[PDB]
RNA sequence: AAAACUUUCAGCAACGGAUCUCUUGGCUCUCGCAUCGAUGAAGAACGCAGCGAAAUGCGAUACGUAAUGUGAAUUG
RNA sequence: UUGAGAAGCUCAGACGAGUAGGCAGGCGUGGAGGUUUGUGACGAAGCCUUGGGCGUGAGCCUGGGUCGAACAGCCUCUAGUGCAGAUCUUGGUGGAAGUAGCUAGAUCUA
RNA sequence: GUACGUGAAAUUGCUGAAAGGGAAGCAUUGGAAAUCAGUCUUACCUGGGUGAGAUCAGUAGUCUCUCGAGACUAUGCA
């Protein structure tokens, strides 16, 4: 049960919040699990994704493929990860969007301002 | 103890028959001048209580059983005393893994069911 | 890998599957079947067991055959024809390997022990109708026989000779007595006998009187799978009910120290004791399984659907191909990859 | 209690209390006739008895005034023989001097559950078809893709063209008995 | 799509369609009556006659406000006209048909108008009734002798 | 999905359908007019841009059959359940057809038109308890060959499991599409003549099962004279059975010009096939041959027949 | 009397948008707060978005500049 | 003799039109508290049906088809709670009618 | 299939069946045609044989309640 009065449990507020959240929002709203590995080596739990980072898909029909984040797409809420396409009637192959929440980050496209994020995050490396 | 019935016709309501908005449910002529309430000759029946089914026979179902709605095997196995009165219906919103276990479940019991082969097949 | 297989028509196939093979996928490579042996049907291959790096081949009609497979060709190193006056009615169950014997059971319940070097055999009358036997690895001298109301009962040539006992003098008719015979569970719970119909046997001390309490579990028709102790009862120690399809084989997995089972119904999974469940399944398996073996990490699996399916000790398909002919065995014969 | 107990479950809320029309019924383990009364409620009856079954042997169970505040130790359970003579007369011993519409009532919950668990062994016995679910998804999908499936396999296309391909093969003897003269000698004609 | 009429299975029959056609319900209605169960071939010479004033296009059920004509006497009445827009589209839908049938690779000389119904589309004081008009035609089922 | 009006969204979707339409138009008469001059650009075209369809663009399985004749797969077909029919002792099929239990008229319409199907096959009403492992033991002692159960329940038969006496493999099939004579427009009236069989699409291995046991229920040497035809085809995964009575003559679409008129004659269905086992069909304790998984078939362009 | 035509019933196809389900909206109540403008307000007009259906944003520094923060997007 | 929902069970006799009006008990709808250790993607709700059943009736249960994500029985609470009419309101749709007629061609035809 | 979830009624087209001297029309009772529910013997009693096992042992233990009441275990199946 949530006690403050300053935080709404109205479903109204809560998917108006969530649907209409600006851009700087969306990149916590798109976080992802780390690997047992990671998660027990940079000791954390979730990290919101990034362009380059390495997952595995863990649900849906592309359950098990792997590969780098290509882009995110906010807007949607997705994920485009290489090499996980849909053929098209013309044979074009066309991205399939992946929410962030069913791959995990088996490696971390580690930078200076995440290593930051990672022992600012209770972490080590 | 055979069921007898006073009546297997329905009541319909007056004029149901030459209007659509009009539904079949009965409804009771408020009209004054309308010679369906004053009963007159070649107008149509009304609901009275003259009508009325015997009491023991009431409920009861041709082959002699009153209907219990199940909805699990929780609801059949109260039928276990009275199975000799008392038919199993499983409801309509029961889904067929549920269908099946009661069927079985009722067959021990020797307590009839009457849909007991809906949404399922056969396998010899 | 590396792998042996018979069909029904009695050829022997040396398949060169690798890691990663999947006859399915276009893009995958395919193994280098490397196929002889007889075309005939009436010769069929019924068993395999793997004599070391040798490799023992039973025929329908009684062509016990050794194989050499450190090289190839393979090339049949020593031949025995078993005489027909025993295959009428009668056909081989089983047929095991220990102490330099070479075991021939029946279903009518003759046992036939052959020595390999003096090339000396000696019959063994059994019990009735026989579906599975199995001999001890460890101890010498010992045999677990079931079948269709038989339940399983062990027979000891040796009684304890508190070591081991020397080859020649073993598998006397005269020296084996059953020092442990089944004892029925009790009825089931409408007041009906539960029946008796062994199909399997498996020792599973290794996974758990000198060498006494004989830990090993059995494997039924009605798909039970029962673990016995002959120090704790006659009865069954532990009881499942692990499949409702007759229960096909039954066996150990070194790599985890674990127990699988396969039945009829084309599911073979791993049955963890110590947690008195099963975890897991080998998934892709079609068609009911016509034999297991296991050889380290990798297991192999064939069946109905004319493929060979292999797993790791963790049931991911590290490989896979189709075989066109209808299988009866398969044998590991190396672990490690073709490259390797 | 008793009597205050009646009037709070019986005519005001019960949660084991199942509303037919003709009758009401119990949802309660432990009612032996199964129908919602004065005499055969378990909670407003501080002195009950009943026979239930747990796998496949029947118990008498027994509940006194005097451990009503007990929960744990409310009933007691003995086991009833499956000799059915001597089932009733243990009914009778652990029930003696209990009104004798108790008794029975539970000599008939005896003989009900008997009759159930004989027709449970029969029924074992017997080879039963098993009833398979239908899926209203797969019908839809197979009903579909069969229509997809006729469609494309033009079927009166393809027997005709393999009845004319036999023909030209000549798989019946010299000349076949199923055509007429003049297509036979358009047949020779074009094949040859 | 799917069509009213349970035929329009591969089998033998060429289908062709026409969704919101703007010309008159009542016109096409009397028209498609005609030509129904009518031969194909048949079909394209009486459409040609109409455009022509050849021949005259009998109105049976909108027969109101529809002259006395001596064309009608092929169909039993004398009420009929010679509507041209409308025979313009059930001309354009059979050689759609026609068409739709010679690409299945259909026996072109036994092909028979087996169905063909209009439907009101919906209305666009001037709301006129536009026409879904929908065409079936299939060779003529026939008979083979039995055994002798 | 931007737009949240819906007016305005089905003003713009008309509008980009619109151009669509224009610019493919365009792209359509130019190509037609630059290759109606250039015959080249227009016979590449045509033997380059076939039209896709699911058997084309079938999935991939190494289990079909080839062209060329395979030692292997003929040796074991000369010596398996079905060997006895193809083999130079040409065993006739004697058929057993029969209905699961308390069946009804609508049932003995289907077994009576199937039985037409079959000449030397008879119909026993399935009485009392006898299972089918213990028809087929009985059924094996007085001659039989192949034994059809048919399923019905609710008035409507929705299975038809065929097994091959006395050990060979038995099939489970799910029957849909039942129609009689009767309800078949323009039909005929069966004689007495032995239909021939024509076996269409059955490329896969666990095809050749399938194909050769529903050849096996039919005598081999068809009455040519009564010419009547019975069909069973698999198209994707789907066998439809007809029963024709065919007649050659002339036709203007074939290249030699003759094409035969075919009359149906009843009945027609279709079966999906979703089990097979090795032996007497047993369902609880059989060996799986083949188990068809609903999850798998799915995929629209994944076939095992 | 069959056809046509008319009527009735049913099947299929149209027509229509009911019902059901929901919903970044409304309505109501309660709580906290005190902040427009000649230093040019509220409002109106006209311009700038590479295209944006509008709508929004902005003011010739025109869907903004500086600074800070997050740290890799934007997206039809 | 088990027949104590004592609010139950049971026995007997008489009686039966009905406007205004009086009185009693029930059916159905939205939401709320409790309950059914309730139903549901193995298909909730809705709709369709010359399928079947229950009730004197209001109504209720159910098979088949369609469908796709929620919903119900029981005790109590609550109310924007039940339609054939109001020359009712909004929407849809008919017969009148291819009529009255108004744009072409030769009163006719389009 | 963007005329896009579900898709009622009024209304319209086609198809099929039936009816039809200037109305329909509903009720009551049946016929005819079509179409449904709608069901069955399968169990009881009495054996005998064979083995089976516990709630049976001229039996031994453990656990939970409270001697004996339940749950099991080993052995015998007289």
């Amino acid at each position: 049960m949530k006690f403050s009065r300053d935080v709404t449990s109205s479903r109204r507020k809560q998917r108006k919040a969530h649907f209409g959240a600006p851009s700087s929002v969306r990149r916590v709203l798109m976080s992802a699990p780390l690997s047992k590995e990671l998660r027990e080596q940079y000791k954390i739990r979730s990290l919101p994704v990034r362009r380059d980072d390495q997952i595995t898909v863990i649900r849906g029909s592309n359950k098990g493929r792997e590969g780098k984040i290509t882009s995110v797409y906010r807007k949607k809420f997705l994920l485009l990860i290489e090499r996980v396409t849909r053929e098209k009637a013309n044979g074009a192959s066309a991205p399939v969007g992946i929410d962030a929440s069913k791959v995990v980050i088996t490696k971390l496209h580690l930078d200076k301002d995440r290593k930051d994020l990672i022992v600012r995050k209770g972490g080590k490396v | 103890v055979n069921i007898i019935k006073k009546r297997t016709k329905p009541f319909k309501r007056h004029q149901s028959d030459r209007f659509k908005r009009v539904g079949e449910s009965w409804r009771k002529p408020r009209g004054i001048d309308s010679c369906v309430r004053r009963r007159f000759r070649g107008t149509i029946s009304m609901p009275k209580i003259g009508y009325g089914n015997n009491k023991k026979t009431r409920y009861c179902m041709p082959n002699g059983l009153k209907a219990f709605l199940v909805r699990n095997v929780s609801d059949v196995e109260l039928l276990l005393m009275h199975n000799k009165t008392y038919a199993a219906e499983i409801a309509g919103n029961v889904s067929a893994r549920k269908r099946v276990e009661i069927v079985e479940k009722a067959r021990a019991l020797g307590v009839k069911v009457t849909n007991a082969g809906a949404k399922v097949r056969s396998q010899e | 890998m590396k792998l042996l297989l018979g069909d029904e028509i009695g050829q022997l196939k040396f398949i060169e599957i690798k890691k990663g093979t999947d006859t399915s996928n276009p893009e995958s490579e395919a193994p280098v079947i490397q196929k002889f042996g007889e075309l005939d049907r009436e010769k069929g291959v019924l068993f395999m067991l793997k004599h070391e790096m040798n490799v023992f081949v039973a025929r329908k009609n009684g062509t016990i055959e050794c194989w050499n497979v450190n090289q190839e060709p393979p090339i049949l190193s020593s031949l025995w024809q078993l005489d027909s006056s025993l295959l009428e009615t009668a056909s081989i169950v089983s047929m095991k390997y220990s102490n330099g014997w070479l075991m021939l059971a029946l279903s009518d319940g003759n046992l036939l022990f052959r020595h390999i070097e003096s090339s000396k055999l000696r019959k063994l009358q059994l019990h009735g109708p026989l579906s599975a036997v199995e001999l001890h690895p460890r101890i010498p001298g010992i045999i677990a026989a079931g079948g269709k109301e038989n339940d399983v009962c062990l027979y000891s040539c040796n009684p304890t000779c508190k070591s081991n006992i020397d080859e020649l003098e073993l598998w006397r008719t005269e020296n084996v007595v059953k020092v442990f015979q089944g004892k029925n569970v009790k009825n089931d719970s409408l007041n009906l006998r539960v029946r008796v119909w062994i199909t399997g046997i498996v020792f599973t001390e290794d996974i758990i009187d000198e060498s006494l309490c004989f830990h090993f579990a059995t494997i039924t028709h009605y798909g039970q799978l029962r673990f016995y102790d002959t120090k704790h009862g006659r009865r069954p120690v532990s009881t499942f009910d692990v499949s409702t399809s007759p229960l096909s084989h039954v066996g150990l997995l070194p790599s985890i120290k674990l127990l699988y089972f396969a039945d009829k119904r084309a599911q073979i999974s791993i049955f963890d004791h110590s947690k008195k469940k099963v975890i897991g399944r080998f998934q892709g398996v079609k068609g009911a399984p016509s034999s297991i073996h296991c050889l380290g990490n990798v297991v192999a699996i064939t069946g109905l659907d004319r493929n060979v399916r292999i797993f790791d000790a963790d049931r991911k398909p590290l490989a896979n191909a189709y075989i066109k002919a209808l299988p009866t065995s398969i044998i590991v014969i190396n672990e490690r990859d073709a490259e390797i | 209690q008793d009597e205050v107990i009646w009037q709070v479950v019986g005519h005001e809320f019960c949660s084991y209390r199942i509303k037919g029309e003709a009758q009401n019924f119990c949802r309660n383990e432990y009612n032996v006739t199964g129908l919602c009364n004065r005499q055969s409620c378990p909670l407003a009856n501080s002195r009950y008895a009943t026979v239930r079954e747990d796998n496949g042997k029947l118990y008498l169970y027994m509940k006194t005034i005097e451990r009503a505040h007990f929960p744990s130790k409310l009933w007691q359970r003995i086991k009833l023989s499956k000799n059915y003579a001597k089932a009733l007369e243990q009914i009778d011993q652990q029930l003696l001097y209990w009104p004798g519409r108790q008794i029975h009532r539970c000599k008939q919950r005896l003989t009900r559950l008997t009759q159930y668990l004989l027709k449970a062994r029969r029924l074992a016995l017997k080879h039963q078809p098993a009833l398979i679910p239908i899926k209203p998804k797969q019908a839809h999908r197979e009903a579909s893709r069969e229509r997809k499936a006729l469609i494309a396999a033009k079927l009166e296309k393809n027997i005709e063209k393999e009845l004319v391909k036999r023909l030209k093969s000549g798989v019946y003897g010299d000349q076949p008995l199923n055509v007429n003269e003049e297509i036979w000698n358009k047949v020779l004609a074009a094949r040859e | 799509v799917r069509y009213s009429a349970s035929p329009a299975l591969e089998t033998k029959c060429a289908k062709a369609r026409g969704a919101y056609l703007r010309t008159h319900f009542k016109n096409s209605r009397e028209v498609a009556f005609t030509i129904n169960g009518m031969s194909l071939k048949k079909a394209f010479i009486f459409l040609d006659n109409v455009k022509e004033h050849k021949q005259a296009v009998p109105f049976r059920r909108f027969n109101g406000g529809v002259g006395r004509t001596a064309q009608g006497k092929e169909f039993g009445v004398t009420q009929a006209r010679w509507p041209v827009k409308s025979v313009k589209f059930f001309y354009d839908l059979l050689k759609n048909a026609e068409a739709n049938a010679e690409a299945k690779g259909l026996d072109m000389d036994k092909l028979i108008i087996k169905h063909v119904q209009v439907n009101a589309a919906p209305k666009q004081a001037y709301l006129s009734s536009p026409s879904h008009i929908e065409i079936i035609v299939a060779e003529e089922e026939e008979a083979v002798p039995k055994a002798n | 999905g931007k737009i949240k009006n819906k007016i305005v969204r089905q003003q713009q979707y008309m509008k980009a359908l619109h151009q669509k339409n224009k610019d493919k138009l365009e792209r359509r008469k130019e190509r037609a007019k630059e290759e109606e001059k250039d015959p080249e650009k227009k016979r590449l075209r045509l033997s380059e841009n076939i039209p896709a369809t699911i058997e084309s663009k079938r999935v991939y399985d190494e289990t079909i059959i080839e062209d060329k004749p395979d030692e292997e797969l003929q040796a074991e077909l000369k010596d398996d359940e079905f060997s006895a029919y193809f083999s130079e002792e040409r065993k006739v099929p004697k058929l057993l057809v029969t209905t699961s239990k308390r069946a009804s008229r609508k049932c003995y319409d289907f077994a009576s038109e199937l039985l037409d199907c079959f000449p030397n096959a008879e119909f026993r009403k399935r009485t009392g308890d006898i299972e089918v492992h213990e028809i087929a033991e009985a059924a094996a002692k007085r001659g039989y060959t192949d034994l059809l159960v048919l399923n019905e329940d609710r008035k409507k038969t929705n299975a038809l499991t065929l097994v091959h006496l006395p050990n060979g493999p038995s099939f489970y099939f799910t029957l849909s599409n039942l129609q009689t004579a009767k309800e078949i427009s323009n039909h005929g009236r069966s004689t007495g003549h032995i239909p021939e069989l024509i076996i269409n699409n059955f490329s896969t291995r666990l095809g050749m099962t399938v194909a050769r046991a529903f050849q096996s229920l039919f005598i081999q040497t068809p009455q040519i004279q009564g010419r009547q035809v019975v069909t069973i085809h698999c198209q994707r995964d789907f066998l439809f059975f007809r029963r024709h009575r065919y007649a050659f003559r002339e036709k203007s679409n074939m290249p030699d010009g003759i094409g035969t008129g075919l009359q149906e004659l009843g009945p027609r269905f279709t079966m999906r096939l979703r089990m097979v086992q090795k032996g007497v069909w047993d369902r609880k304790e059989g060996e799986v041959f083949f188990e068809s998984n609903a999850g798998e078939e799915s995929d629209r362009r994944k076939f095992w027949l």
